[PDB]
């Protein structure tokens, strides 16, 4: 079932009760990069 | 929301319409307003 | 479209005193005829509020962050500055939410906004008709839609007696978003007046976004048109207040603890 994603990769922790969405270029500085560059991925990740 | 055990009276209020509880000095009910459309002093001292 | 003008000019940052103001209900428990403490984002007194004296030669609308809650205050003639956009990075990927009038009723809608570099309200100055409200552009996975009471309403512009003074608090806690209001009539020649005003629990919105940036949305009069009437804002500040209580359950003095040491005595 690879139809379900969770995010592992932000800047910073959370506030309570707050939702991200928008798969950002995640870059340890910043950075909009193109993925696959080192360092530069889709926080995006499926759960088998 | 609230129980308790006390002597019920009509009030003398400027009751707000978004405002429900009374805590009147430091955390002490003593007027609610009732949700069939009345408000209502709380005499919880009944008689000790 | 990202309609943006010409004549869009910032001015010197001219600051105000933050006086009495911000003061408001912090729950929704009456009480009366006592002297009450609460430790809570509030205004500070006195402090420095960035006025924006937009006049025909000002066109006032940057991006301003939110930093823990703001403070906003509109000296204004028949409703000008409806509208609010407040967003995460401002753009199409931010999950931002809208706040506008359609002329009649409040709409809140939170979803994924292509924010134009400047969508306006083209409103006549005659007529005061939104027929360019081109605010929903596009909708793509989208989230939050409200509609409140509809009510009585002005839009085109005015002149006289500063009749209308908004005074909001918008506030972040929890995921929850508050927007506090109250109102009342003044004459100022353009400064912020001194006095209390209260405001009241008008608005808990659940949508808990990355509430980080903001913007104001304005009425282009029909080239864009403006009135003579400003608008102010000011930060908050995690801060601790006593409030004084009437025998009628009214706040008619609120006092600072962090603000001087005559004050910190009085709320001790």
């Amino acid at each position: 079932n690879y139809n379900y994603k969770y995010r592992y990769l932000r800047h910073g922790k959370l506030r309570p009760f707050e939702r991200d969405i928008s798969n950002v270029p995640f870059s340890p500085d910043g950075k909009p990069c193109t993925p696959p560059a080192l360092n530069c991925y889709w926080p995006l990740n499926d759960y088998g | 929301g609230l129980t308790g055990t006390g002597v019920l009276t009509p009030s003398s209020k400027r009751f707000q319409p978004f405002q429900q509880f009374g805590r009147d000095v430091s955390d002490f009910t003593d007027s609610v307003r009732d949700p069939k459309t009345s408000e209502i002093l709380d005499i919880s001292p009944c008689s000790f | 479209r990202c309609t943006t003008f010409d004549d869009v000019q910032a001015p010197n940052y001219t600051q105000h005193t933050s006086s009495m103001r911000g003061v408001y209900y912090p729950d929704e428990i009456f009480r009366s005829d006592t002297l009450y403490l609460t430790q809570d984002l509030f205004l500070p007194f006195y402090s420095n509020v960035t006025g924006f004296h937009t006049i025909n030669h000002t066109f006032g609308n940057p991006v301003i962050p939110f930093k823990d809650g703001i403070y906003f205050a509109a000296t204004e003639k028949s409703n000008v500055v409806r509208g609010w956009v407040f967003g995460s990075t401002m753009n199409n990927k931010s999950q931002s939410v809208i706040i506008i009038n359609n002329s009649t009723n409040v709409v809140i809608r939170a979803c994924n906004f292509e924010l134009c570099d400047n969508p306006f309200f083209a409103v006549s100055k005659p007529m005061g008709t939104q027929t360019h409200t081109m605010i929903f552009d596009n909708a793509f996975n989208c989230t939050f839609e409200y509609i409140s009471d509809a009510f009585s309403l002005d839009v085109s512009e005015k002149s006289g007696n500063f009749k209308h003074l908004r005074e909001f608090v918008f506030k972040n806690k929890d995921g929850f978003l508050y927007v506090y209001k109250g109102y009342q009539p003044i004459d100022v020649v353009r400064d912020l007046p001194s006095g209390f005003n209260t405001l009241k629990p008008i608005f808990k919105l659940p949508l808990g976004i990355n509430i980080t940036n903001f913007r104001a949305i304005l009425t282009a009069f029909s080239i864009w048109g403006t009135s003579a009437a400003a608008y102010f804002v000011g930060y908050l500040k995690p801060t601790t207040f006593m409030l004084k209580y009437d025998e009628n359950g009214t706040i008619t003095d609120a006092v600072d603890c962090s603000q001087n040491p005559l004050a910190e005595l009085k709320c001790s």
